[PDB]
RNA sequence: AGCAUAUUAGUCAGCGGAGGAGAAGUGAACAGGGAAGAGCCCAGCGCCAAUCCCGCCCCGGCGGGGCGGGGACAUGUGGCGUACGGAA
RNA sequence: CCAUGUAACAGCAGUUGAACAUGGGUCAGUCGGUCCUGAGAGAUGGGCGAGCGCCGUUCGAAGGGACGGGCGAUGGCCUCCGUUGCCCUCGGCCGAUCGAAAGGGAGUCGGGUUCAGAUCCCCGAAUCCGGGGCGGAGAUGGCGCCGCGAGGCGUCC
RNA sequence: GCCCUUGAAAAUCCGGGGGAGAGGGUGUAAAUCUCGCGCCGGGCCGUACCCAUAUCCGCAGCAGGUCUCCAAGGUGAACAG
RNA sequence: UCGGCUCGUGCGUCGAUGAAGAACGCAGCAGCUGCGAGAAUUAAUGUGAAUUGCAGGACACAUUGAUUUCGCACUUGCGGCCCCGGGCCGGGGCUACG
């Protein structure tokens, strides 16, 4: 009751053991050292960003470049205590990467930014 | 005023909330970004570093108090001498005897 | 169109673009007097 | 004084591999004098697996001791012994 | 590039400048890349080679993936799927991989806004891809007790 | 019409054939080329400007060279002058 | 003349625990130099009151006390496996050949 149907040999399926290490290659895991607060340097101040702030309730921040929108929407949250509508995201012709960050409309921009230090 | 790692040297929590709370002063002073705050940036920084190098060195002391007595112990918690070093007195029974039937000598001449 | 590397290289070139502090020379053993200044025109980056 | 053998030259360039040293153990050698100085080990032939590697307990070149399981090995490990001889 | 300001350079000059100085500016699921293979490049097997390597690209035990069944997945403690080995079972070679900002490749448009950005910002109206509600569809039909009820029951199809 | 020239590939997407199976017992059940609504998400990188009798290459603000899209009236056959 | 050249002496120590080399970044206010998101340096020890171009260290008088990037691919392109947290997002650990 064993006859091979096909002319082809194949390598037959064998056990394939999950790793059971006797010791950890590294003694800790390496901490994290993109958090919220290396994610937001410092607030970009200038007059686009005013415009920015009063005109489409949007925060105007200098982040970290391997920083994503998903990040830098947490960092913000995070810090503020605040809630975002969405971000956009841009990187200077100076290597520095600047977020838009809409806020919600429950949420006031120029009360926040009066909150951070900003205007 | 400023911290000193013998004043740190304290439970983990404690030492994260210190830092935690020297982060958010850095970085209101970068916002802030007056001379004396100017100043504070380097300070502020300098004291995070000393927080952050203080709970890694008890950490790593208490993972070496833990590996201690295990025959396999993480690479980092191996000794790095060079990796030439890293890769004596052993003797044949032979050796041995010849060794023992004949040791060297102390003898002078000449008296 | 640009990759980020070029981008990146091309920043770090313009932040070296700027004339030297003036205070530097006020220092001790200050021999420098200007700025290794480029201009888009006169020299070519490296590319 | 051309040039082809020769010379240039086992040299430049090329490739591979180290260590604190390595290697050795036109046109040279031996003897002689110095610097240094150091000798040894297997296989084989014989006798007696006597050999090696890899959970528990006790003491910064991961070893030592005790206890118990797995493997290597008779297609040959270890001890004695290899020319100056060796064993009985 | 934009604004502001102002010896050398702009083969005269300049109250001007792509010059000099200071400071700003490039925002996307929908426009591209990213994905595909095209000529081709190039690993593994194998061969060759003193050797760094290079020849070769189909000339080797080259599948690691399939709804379905029981032991043990019990795990929420089994609705549906994170569970292992096996068969009842299937799964051929264009063997990895790279190669187009003009080729292939779903889906965003109108109006407004800046000193410099907008199919990217705002207002409005859509759309494509991926991931546990409501409605509709599956569809109310055909011996016989009351009934000429079009009443529900009783049964079968 | 012309070719002794016959004018990409793949990703990717769809229809069909066949029928293993699943569904519920008379009020529905399985299931929707997936039908109408409703819910959530779409990360990363590029994006300024010049693009050429001064922003590119030619030693330069060089009569050179450097791939494209749109293009009105008259005359006139006319993207001629 | 705080640089060379030449001679001599001692030592003679790189790297998957990831080197040489490269890139990028880091100072309150370009280069060189020094460093690595703890970035113009942290800790410790010794030393002892400076650093300095410019105001800006309560320097406990027990003067503790001044002086990163360079599993598959190279476009930050695409994964897979196991955990952790927040509800798909984020974090950690793995995944080269011989």
């Amino acid at each position: 009751k064993k006859i091979r149907t096909s002319p082809t040999f194949r390598r037959p399926k064998t056990l394939r053991l999950r790793r059971q290490p006797k010791y950890p290659r590294k003694s800790a895991p390496r901490r994290n050292k993109l958090d919220h607060y290396a994610i937001i340097k410092f607030p970009l101040t200038t007059e686009s960003a005013m415009k920015k702030i009063e005109d489409n309730n949007t925060l105007v921040f200098i982040v970290d470049v391997k920083a994503n929108k998903h990040q830098i929407k947490q960092a913000v949250k995070k810090l503020y205590d605040i809630d975002v509508a969405k971000v956009n995201t841009l990187i200077r012709p100076d290597g520095e990467k600047k977020a838009y960050v809409r806020l919600a409309p429950d949420y006031d921009a120029l009360d926040v930014a009066n909150k951070i230090g900003i205007i | 005023a400023k911290i000193k790692a013998r004043d740190l040297r304290k439970k983990k929590e404690e030492l994260l909330k210190q830092l935690e709370d020297l982060k958010v002063e850095l970085s209101q002073l970068r916002v802030a970004k007056a001379a004396s705050k100017l100043s504070k940036i380097r300070v502020v920084r300098k004291s995070i570093a000393r927080v952050l190098t203080v709970i890694n060195q008890t950490q790593k002391e208490n993972l070496r108090k833990f590996y201690k007595g295990k025959k396999y112990k993480p690479l980092d918690l191996r000794p790095k001498k060079t990796r030439a070093m890293r890769r004596e007195n052993l003797k044949t029974k032979k050796q041995q005897r010849k060794e023992r039937l004949y040791p060297l000598r102390k003898f002078a001449v000449k008296a | 169109h640009k990759t980020f590397r070029i981008k990146r290289f091309l920043a770090k070139k313009q932040k070296q673009n700027r004339p030297i502090p003036q205070w530097i020379r006020m220092k001790t053993g200050n021999k420098i007097r200007y700025n290794k200044r480029r201009h888009w025109r006169r020299t070519k980056l490296g590319l």
